[PDB]
Order: structure tokens, then sequence, then C-alpha cells
């Protein structure tokens, strides 16, 4: 039960700043050091410095140095990444990570997206895709139009998770689309419904979709 | 700065099959190197730290071995699940990545299930209208798709999208969409869509007519 | 877990985040296993003495040689123990030297209440208790491992004087636990009790003339720590010793601390020099005090006299070690700036010096603590005086003196 936990995705405009969250748990947060690591859209992970945690002291790689703030709140047991006049290659997700150290960086936290854009935010128009079949049927679901990423979907709230392929989302005129699938035996469709629930948190959306013959 | 060349950047490999991962450090890092394991969406996951020592509940196919500036890394006993891209990384001087080892795996060749699915009518009320295609569980990655709007092919609005490799099955699955206006949509009446895989010298088509 | 890769104490930064914490509990537990090791080692200053009382037939000669044959094998198994360190590990050496340390402990527990038992197996058993007398060097050279040069000091002097407080604790104890096999019984819950708590919190790490003056200051201290119970009960066989035996070793330990301090502050020839000049007037004065052919001996005096050598034995190894720590800092100023180097440099290769050297310092001085007590043997067996065994002592503590002059000042 060693974890850090990250804040969750954030939508920003060039010259803001944004404030990532990492709480540590299952250990004694002061005795371990706090790295931090980037990683932009189809890169590699990229090392950004840690923070003492006995100093509260900060150490920044060369790429770093200026609109970068570690910063710690040791009786939270967190920590933080402050980043001030955001550019558009600040777009990446962001790890914070246990040990300089021993075992450097041993545990990580989920990561936590950061998306630096002027687009506007827009919910999905979400289709169901019927058939126009053998033993069994390929039902879709396909997520149009919206900004930013993420979006999450499931298939019956997560009961149907075999035989699911969601595929990336794929970003044109500033709106991201998306679908997935699922295939099922012949004879359990329409018998039993199949229902695609898509969410979108950067513009609170929650909708469903019942595939129909 | 302390440079970390590494080796290859990115390999395709058999099911039980061994690799081999090399690191070059630009000088002397006296063995403070550290081996990551990253599955797509998901955290990375520390393998070997100190050039060699595995990282608890690390399966033994996993090692690792060097000194100095030269330093590899090594699974024997592949299995489908070392599916990710793997980083060394220098924590002598400051820290320091390597570029990165996206791992492919092997298996034995698959043709896409194909399947169609016209415009939903909640979409047409938008005034556009999209054809889906998918293509599941084919292998390898390489695949063309072909779009024939009654007997003609179409190359505008076409958006292709791939999973990554399967952690099970070792399988691809790819979407495409075409997107039309609904006056462009409504005025023809067969829509394809062709699949040409390294499985077959004739496409999978699969189609359909709006009557 | 136990075993560290990455140790970086010159590092602040390092030593922030988590240096300090490990080196600070390795140096606590390191502590109790060294004065443990102590109370091992000088057994027989109290177990010699209570021989007779229990029915065994020895002589004064045999009493005296069981009491200095533990720095024999002390001695000689110091050079070997710096070595395990790098090679065993802090954690694996300390629990080993530690725990081995129940076999001579246990046996002698037994050897004591089976009054047919041979001379040739007292011998073994002290000279396994010398084996604990080694401990010194490999707990100080682990310690010097822990510890930034700039702070070793400390942790060092920490270390070995809380470490050789382990005669002085010994003393103490087993008249106390007698109420024989208790003197010797009483150290083995401890000495589990600590070899468990190194096991499972301590970590594993990834000039002659100098002999001479260590020989002659501590392997004085260890010499009457040995030997001076079983002098002052064929001396005055009346008073039982060991209620007082004890307070020479407890105030020559702390008299190595005030030993180091007052040496940086007026010279550490200086007050080597001066010592050596009490250590002989003290060395003399022991001779009005004794009960000799028809005059009456005073008791108060020789122990006031020999509670004045303890005191005088304790300064002279604070003094000596300020002493070989400033030549080495010296000597090491000299090559760097010759090699062109810096400060830094300077400063850490005199105290690794300074450490390295120690193992070998400490094995020649130890050698000490077997003459001291065997020359009270061969004196008071050869004649019926300690005389003159005793004036060998203040013939060389005049050749001592004569030493530092020659060579320092
Ligand atoms: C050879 O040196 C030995 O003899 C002198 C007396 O001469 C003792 O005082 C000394 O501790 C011991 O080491």
């Amino acid at each position: 039960q060693i974890q850090l936990v990250q804040s969750g995705p954030g939508l920003k405009k060039p010259g803001q700043t944004v404030k990532i969250s990492c709480k540590a748990s299952g250990y004694s947060f002061t005795d371990y050091g706090m790295n931090w690591v980037k990683q932009a859209p189809g890169k590699g992970l990229e090392w950004m410095g840690w923070i003492n945690t006995s100093n509260g002291y900060t150490t920044y790689g060369a790429a770093f140095k200026g609109r970068f703030s570690f910063s710690v709140d040791n009786s939270a047991s967190t920590a933080y990444l402050q980043l001030s006049n955001l550019k558009t290659a600040d777009t990446a997700v962001y790890f914070c990570a246990r040990s300089w150290y021993n075992r450097a960086m041993d545990y990580w936290g989920q990561g936590t997206s950061v998306t630096v854009s002027s687009a506007k935010t827009t919910a999905p128009s979400v289709y169901p895709l019927a058939p126009v079949t053998g033993s069994s049927v390929t039902l879709g679901c396909l997520v149009k139009g919206y900004f930013p990423e993420p979006v999450t979907l499931t298939w019956n709230s997560g009961s149907l998770s075999s035989g699911v392929h969601t595929f990336p989302a794929v970003l044109q005129s500033d709106l991201y689309t998306l679908s997935s699938s699922v295939t099922v035996t012949s004879s359990t469709w329409p018998s039993q419904s199949i229902t695609c629930n898509v969410a979108h948190p950067a513009s609170s959306t929650k909708v469903d979709k019942k595939i129909e013959p | 700065d302390i440079l970390m060349t590494q080796s290859p950047s990115s390999l395709s490999v058999s099911v039980g099959s061994s690799v081999t991962i090399t690191c070059q450090a630009s000088q002397n890092i006296t063995n403070y190197i550290v081996w990551y394991q990253q599955k797509p969406g998901q955290a990375p996951k520390l393998l070997i730290y100190y050039t060699s020592t595995l990282e608890s509940g690390i399966p033994s196919r996993f090692s690792g071995s060097g000194s100095g500036r030269d330093y590899s890394f090594t699974i024997s006993n592949l299995q489908p699940e070392d599916v990710a891209t793997y980083y060394c990384l220098q924590y002598n001087s400051l820290l320091t990545f390597g570029g990165g080892t996206k791992l492919e795996i092997k298996r034995a060749d698959a043709a896409p299930t194909v399947s169609i699915f016209p415009p939903s009518s909640e979409q047409l009320t938008s005034g556009g209208a999209s054809v889906v295609c998918f293509l599941n569980n084919f292998y390898p990655k390489n695949i063309n798709v072909k779009w024939k709007i009654d007997g003609s092919e179409r190359q505008n609005g076409v958006l292709n999208s791939w999973t990554d490799q399967d952690s099970k099955d070792s399988t691809y699955s790819m979407s495409s969409t075409l997107t039309l206006t609904k006056d462009e949509y409504e005025r023809h009446n067969s829509y394809t869509c062709e699949a040409t895989h390294k499985t077959s010298t004739s496409p999978i088509v699969k189609s359909f007519n709006r009557n | 877990g136990a075993v560290i890769t990455d140790w970086r104490p010159e590092d602040p930064a390092f030593w922030q985040q988590r240096g300090q914490r490990i080196a600070s509990r390795n140096l606590w537990i390191s502590v109790p296993c060294l004065l443990l090791a102590f109370c091992v080692w000088m057994l027989f200053s109290a177990v010699a003495v209570n021989l007779p009382k229990v029915g065994f037939n020895f002589t004064t000669d045999q009493l005296f040689m069981l009491t200095a044959l533990p720095s024999v094998s002390g001695a000689l198994l110091r050079v070997p123990y710096s070595f395990m360190v790098p090679i065993f590990g802090g954690r694996r050496w300390t629990a080993f030297s530690t725990g081995i340390l129940i076999i001579p402990c246990v046996w002698l527990g037994f050897a004591v209440q089976d009054t047919s038992t041979p001379y040739s197996v007292f011998i073994i058993i002290s000279l396994l208790c010398g084996f604990a007398g080694a401990n010194f060097a490999s707990s100080m050279a682990n310690i010097s491992f822990f510890f930034p040069k700039q702070k070793q000091g400390g942790a060092l002097g920490l270390n070995g004087g809380l470490g050789n407080m382990g005669v002085s604790v010994m003393q103490l104890v087993a008249p106390l636990v007698v109420s024989l096999a208790n003197a010797s019984w009483i150290w083995v819950p401890f000495l589990a009790i600590f070899t468990i708590a190194a096991w499972f919190g301590m970590n594993d790490l990834a000039l002659w003339i100098m002999s001479l003056l260590y020989l002659a200051t501590f392997g004085s201290f260890i010499g009457f720590s040995a030997g001076f119970a079983m002098l002052s009960k064929t001396q005055f066989p009346d008073v039982q010793i060991l209620q007082y035996a004890f307070f020479g070793p407890f105030i020559g330990a702390l008299a190595r601390s005030a030993g180091g301090a007052l040496s940086d502050r007026l010279g550490g020839t200086r007050v080597t020099l001066v010592n050596f000049i009490l250590m002989a007037i003290f060395s003399g004065l022991l001779f009005l005090t004794l009960p000799t052919d028809g005059q009456g001996g005073s008791f108060m005096a020789f122990f006031a006299v020999f509670l004045a050598l303890f005191l005088t034995a304790g300064l002279g190894s604070g003094s000596t070690f300020q002493m070989i720590s400033v030549i080495f800092r010296k000597l090491t100023m000299d090559r760097v700036k010759a090699e062109g180097g810096s400060d830094e440099r300077a400063m850490r290769e005199a105290a690794t010096d300074t450490a390295a050297a120690l193992g070998f310092i400490s094995a020649i001085g130890a050698i000490g603590g077997f003459f001291i007590p065997k020359a009270f043997g061969s004196s008071l067996a050869l004649t019926g005086s300690p005389v003159g065994a005793m004036k060998v002592f203040l013939i060389f503590y005049i050749a001592c003196v004569v030493i530092t002059w020659a060579v320092y000042g």
C-alpha cells in the first residue's frame, strides 16, 4: 500500500499557470525525495528535477529552470509542481516519482495530463453503431467533435469488458474523434441490451447510448 | 549533462525469444543505472536498480549488467505481457533517461475480421455522415484500408486510428472513419470498406447499400 | 533493503534526505554492540580474582596470565578485523563478531563451576575472550564509512568512547550479579538481544613511534584495567576490591574525552609530554603505598595513586590520538598542495589515512594489556614484589617522554 496519486487532467491557455499535486501514502514522506518527469506526446520520458523532502530544496534539470516550481506540503504529505507562463510545448503527461538515491523512481504516480491550447471546450456527440452476421456481432460507438481529452467509454457500465477495442482519439480541426467496438455472440444481442457510456469531464457530460437494431 | 544513448529504439521479437537492450553513458556513471517498463497509459514500473538488482516481485526473466559507461538489459523468455517501452536511466550526477525501446512481440499472421457501419440517423440531423469501419485482431500492424463509394475511390475525409498491440493475444485492431456531408452521403448508394493485409493478396471487402 | 548501493555522505543533499538518518541508526546500534565486546574482553579482571574463592588452586602468575592473554589474541585479531567490514559488510560483521561472543561467555560459565577443570581450558577461554578485543577495530572502521570526513570525529569519538566504557560497566556488574557463572552469563541475554538488533537494524555498504605512544597510553589503560584487581588482592588480601575496581576504568574512560579537547587547546605533543611526566611520577609514588617488609602499607593511597594512573592513561590515549590525527592532517596537506589540489581533498585524505592506520595502531597498542599484568606475573613470581615490574613501567614512561622530545616539540 505505498501509493502516489496525482491530480487529474487540466486544460489551459498559453500564458497561464497550472499546479499539479501528488499525494504520497504508505510510507514516511520526508525520508524519500520526489522526482518529476515530463512526457510530451510521442516522446520519451524527460526528467525535470527533484525536491529534497528534508530540505524542501529543489533541483532542476537544465531545461526546466525558469517557469517551474517544485513545492512541498509535509503535513498533507504531498508535493506540487507549478508551471507559470505555459507554452504549447508544456503539453505533456507529468509524473511524480519517489526516490532520487537508492532505488531511483521506485514508485510512480498515475501521471497527470496537461493540454496547452486556445481551443474551446466542446462536448462530444455520441453515435450508436448498429450492423447493416456469423455466430458473433460487433457493435460500435462513435464519439465525435469534442475537446480536450480525455473522454472515457465503457459498455454496460464496464460489465462488458471482453471483446472491446477502444481506439485512441485523433485530433482534427481542434476537435477529437474516437470510437469503440464490442463483439458478442449472436445469441446475446439484441436479446440482452448493449449500451455505450461516454464521459467527458471537461464539459461535465455523461451520455448513455443503447445500440438498437 | 550525462547523456544516455539507448539501443535499439524499436524492435520486434518472437514469443519465447531473448531481448537485449544496450545503453551507453557519455561518462562513467559508476553502476547507478535503473531500468523502467512503461506499458502505455499506465505508470512506469521500476524493474532493476544499481545495474542488476531486481525490484521485488519482478520476474527472474529480467536482468541487467554493465559498468563504467556500458550497460545492458535483457528479457529472456519473452511473454506477451512484456510489450512496452523500456528505459534506462542514469542517477549518478543528476538523472537522465535513455530514449526508450518500444518492444513489439511477434505472433502468427492474422487477418482482420472486418465490419462496416452506416451513419446513425442521429448524426444525419447534424448535416454530416460518418461511415465507420473496424478491422479487428490482425497481425502484423501494417494494413491499408480503401474507401469506395459506388465503385470509385475516396481519399479525402478518411480518419484512421490503431490500438496498441494487445498484451494478451498480441494482435492489433484499427478503425477507419470516412466523413461526408449529409448531402454527399445521400447522393450515392453503395459504401465499400476494402482491407488489404499481408494475410491474402485479395482484399477483405465489407459493404452496404442504403437500401 | 539491508544493502546500501548509493552512499554519498560527502554530499550534503544526500545526508539531509537519508544519510544522516541511516548513519545515525547504525551508530546507535554500533555503540551497545561495542561496549558489550569490551565487557567480554576484560572478563578475567573480575573472574581470575574469584577463581580461588570457588576452590581453584592456581599461581598468582597463573591468575595474572589469564588476565593478560585476551590482549594477545585481541592485538593479533585487530589487523584482520579491520579488513572484514569492507569484505562482509558492517551489518553482517557486527552481528557475527558480537554473536560468537556467546561461545566463550557460556563456556567459562560452566568451567568455573566444575572445580576439576584444567588450566589448559581456561587459557583457551581467555584467548577466545580476546576475540572481543578486536571488535573495536571493525566497529571503528564501520563508523568511519558511515560519516562524512568532517563529522567523522564526533561519531568515532562517541563510538570508541562509549565502547571503552565497557570495561568499567563489567567491573561494576560482575560483583553485583555474583549473588562464578553469573559474572560470565549475565551478558548472554544482552549479546543475543544486540546480535539480533544489529542484524535487523544495521546496514551493509556495497610512524612506528605513534604505535609506541599509543602503546604507552592505551596499552596502559587496558593493562591496568586487567591486573589492578588481581594486584590489589595480593597486596591487600583483606579488602574486597570488586566494589572499587570499576572506578579506575570508569575514570580512565572519561579522561579520553578531556585528553583530545585539552590537546587541541594547548598542543597535542605538549599534553602528551606533560602526561608522561605525570605517568612516571605516579609510577614512583606507588612504592611508598605498598606493604613492605616490616613497614605497614596503605590502601587509600595505593588506590588513589592507581586512580591517578587510570586518569593519566586515559588522557594520554585521547592525547596521542589527536597527535596522530594532527600529524596525518599535516602530511595530507603537504602532498595535496604539492599535487596542486583542494583543501577539501586534503581534509578527506587526512580522515581516510587516520582511519586506515587505526587497525594497525590499535593492534600494536593492545599488546600493552598483556605486558603490564604479565609483568606483575613474572615479578611477583620471581620475587614477592610488584616493584620489579613497577620499576620497568617507570623506566618505560621515561623512555617515552624522551622519545616525545626527540621527535616533537
Ligand atoms: C613493551 O612495552 C610494555 O612494557 C611497558 C613497561 O616497560 C608497559 O608499561 C607497556 O604498557 C607495555 O606495552
